């Protein structure tokens, strides 16, 4: 098996907890019996995780969900990325210390965060300064996947037009997300990639605990009483399209980027710190 | 015949939507925007006169926006601009009333704010607790939960309750309505409170009738439908019926209260 942590980052009441476990077709997420769902806002940013073992076939995937409580829910909330930048770079001091691997592990723990979900809210309008000042400074540390929270909300002609216009503000402010175009194998992994950050980004997701019975079929969905939004659906959504790429296509691929990109520079820079190398 | 209204909320809510579904006009338009349109660097208060033919009967509507509430990082004291605006108003008319010379009277107040709530399904963002308590007694507040098509009508439903759990435990104080058919819409009101509104300009046949509302691929969102949600009751609750007295409780309560506390000192 390997380890997996997968962060998601957004403002209270944006489906993040519920898409999670749309995800992973699993009660992963942090709340899960009763009250504890209804959760009280934390007045400062608050980093919870919480670990499964996911197994599919001798594949046991140990997943840890990371949540940011508190994060934009603040009135005064400035400088609330920095505790989410804090926790992510004191994982891979996690992670300095132990791959020299003294306790000899064929797996050394990982807690790093290989795959950050930010939620933006589907305003309809342009992107909020929260959602730019997050990203301009923690897509230099970690693998920032945008998605649209609550795409049912949105009609097709507001949905694509909401999709251009994040898409355009991302690449206007520098802002490299995940799949990150530097980092493209080959043509055939640019070539798939670019359909991505050009076409399938920002995830317009939805998530869903509950089934129904649509025209004979047992599907995943909200029920609303003018019909019922099916999650699996891609004419509906594109929940279908963040399942496949992050756990059918490029889970390895995201922990390999913050292995050899994120950390290794964050290594680097550590060994310049503290007077710089020990003499050897 | 003239009226005063003030709509709060962040950027994305649905309230240029709404103004414009309510009264049947284009009071935002690319001429005149809404006000996630003019935002500047700072909290700024805008106003705007239109005049609407209400079935045949004149109104002179003044809506008040907030371009740029609660969209920023740090929205500390963004409720002041508020205050400010609709106190001027308070010291405009106290300052008439003590005129030597004061036959005609300009009443500029606002008689009425919608003060939207994001849909998160969960409870009161800190921002909305703070807002509200620090202008119940200024205008008559009216909560929206805007964009009600985002929440099932289980999720509506607790949703609803938890509002008014804070409302009431923060003591807040929204605008309540005071024959007996006046009577039978209070009833059906504080039964719904806070109203679940859904704002569309596009009309749209179902089933062949046409209504107005919001055409997803599963379904119809239809605004005046009132299973749907509560926009109907909004309409009927603030210009057909009770305008007048939301005009009454501005100069009798929260006028006299801002003037008791003025000339106190
Ligand atoms: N409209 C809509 N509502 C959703 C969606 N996913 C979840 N919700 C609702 O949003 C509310 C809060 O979502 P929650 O799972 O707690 O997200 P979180 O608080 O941001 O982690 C719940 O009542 C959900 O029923 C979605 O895709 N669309
Ligand atoms: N789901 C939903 N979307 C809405 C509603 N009202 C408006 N919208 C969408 O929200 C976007 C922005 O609405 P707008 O009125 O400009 O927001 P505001 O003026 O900043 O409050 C538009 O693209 C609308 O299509 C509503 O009641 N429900």
């Amino acid at each position: 098996g390997f380890d997996f942590n997968i962060m998601v980052v957004g403002q209270s009441g944006l489906g993040k907890s519920t898409l999670v476990n749309t995800l992973f077709k699993s009660q992963v997420s942090r709340k899960a019996s009763s009250w504890n769902r209804e959760e009280k806002i934390p007045k400062t940013v608050e980093i919870k995780a919480i670990g499964h073992v996911i197994e599919e076939g001798g594949v046991k995937m140990k997943l840890t969900v990371i949540d940011t409580p508190g994060f934009g829910d603040q009135i005064n909330n400035e400088n609330c990325w920095e505790p989410i930048e804090k926790y992510i770079n004191e994982q891979y001091e996690k992670f300095l210390k132990e791959e020299v691997n003294i306790a000899r592990k064929k797996r050394i723990p990982d807690t790093r965060v290989h795959c950050c979900l930010y939620f933006i809210s589907p305003t309809g309008h342009s992107l909020r300064p929260l959602d730019l000042e997050f990203m301009k400074h923690l897509s230099k540390v970690v693998n920032i996947i945008p998605v649209i929270a609550k795409a049912d909300t949105m009609t097709l002609e507001e949905k694509s037009e909401f999709k251009q216009r994040v898409r355009k503000e991302l690449e206007v402010n520098g802002i490299e997300f995940y799949p990150q175009k530097e980092f493209d194998e080959d043509l055939e992994d640019k070539t798939e990639n670019d359909k991505i950050r050009q076409e399938s980004m920002p995830f317009a997701v939805v998530g869903s605990d509950k089934e129904y019975q649509v025209n004979g079929k047992r599907v995943l969905g909200r029920k609303y009483p003018w019909g019922i939004i099916e999650v699996e659906n891609l004419n509906h959504c594109e929940f279908a399209l963040l399942r496949d790429f992050v756990i059918r296509t490029h889970l390895q691929d995201l922990k390999e980027v913050t292995h050899n990109i994120h950390y290794e520079t964050y290594r680097a820079k550590r060994l310049n710190d503290n007077g710089g190398l020990p003499p050897v | 015949f003239e009226f005063t209204l003030m709509v709060v909320g962040e950027s994305g809510l649905g309230k240029s939507t709404l103004i414009n579904s309510l009264f049947l006009t284009d009071l935002y338009s690319p001429e005149y925007p809404g006000p996630s349109h003019r935002i500047k660097k700072t909290v700024q208060v805008e106003q705007s006169k239109v005049l609407i033919k209400e079935g045949g009967v004149q109104l002179l509507l003044t809506i008040v926006d907030t371009p740029g509430f609660g969209d920023a990082v740090d929205n500390s004291n963004c409720w002041q601009p508020v205050i400010d605006y609709i106190d001027s108003k308070f010291e405009d008319y106290l300052n008439a009333e003590s005129r030597v010379n004061r036959r005609q009277m300009p009443d500029n107040r606002v008689q009425c704010c919608l003060y939207f709530i994001a849909p998160s399904g969960h409870g009161l963002k800190p921002l909305d607790i703070e807002f509200m308590k620090r202008l119940h007694e200024k205008v008559n507040i009216i909560p929206l939960i805007a964009k009600a098509d985002t929440l099932t009508p289980e999720e509506c439903q607790q949703f609803k309750k938890q509002i008014m759990k804070e409302i009431q435990e923060h003591k807040i104080k929204i605008y309540e309505f005071p024959d007996e058919e006046e009577n039978k819409l209070v009833k059906k009101i504080k039964d719904r409170l806070p109203l679940a509104v859904v704002g569309s300009n596009t009309i749209i046949e179902v089933n062949g009738k046409r209504v107005r509302g919001r055409q997803y691929p599963w379904g119809v969102a239809e605004v005046e439908n009132g299973e749907h949600c509560d926009f109907t009751i909004l309409r009927n609750m603030l210009i057909r019926t009770h305008m007048q007295d939301l005009k009454d409780v501005t100069n009798n309560v929260h006028y006299e209260n801002y003037r008791s506390r003025k000339l106190a000192a």
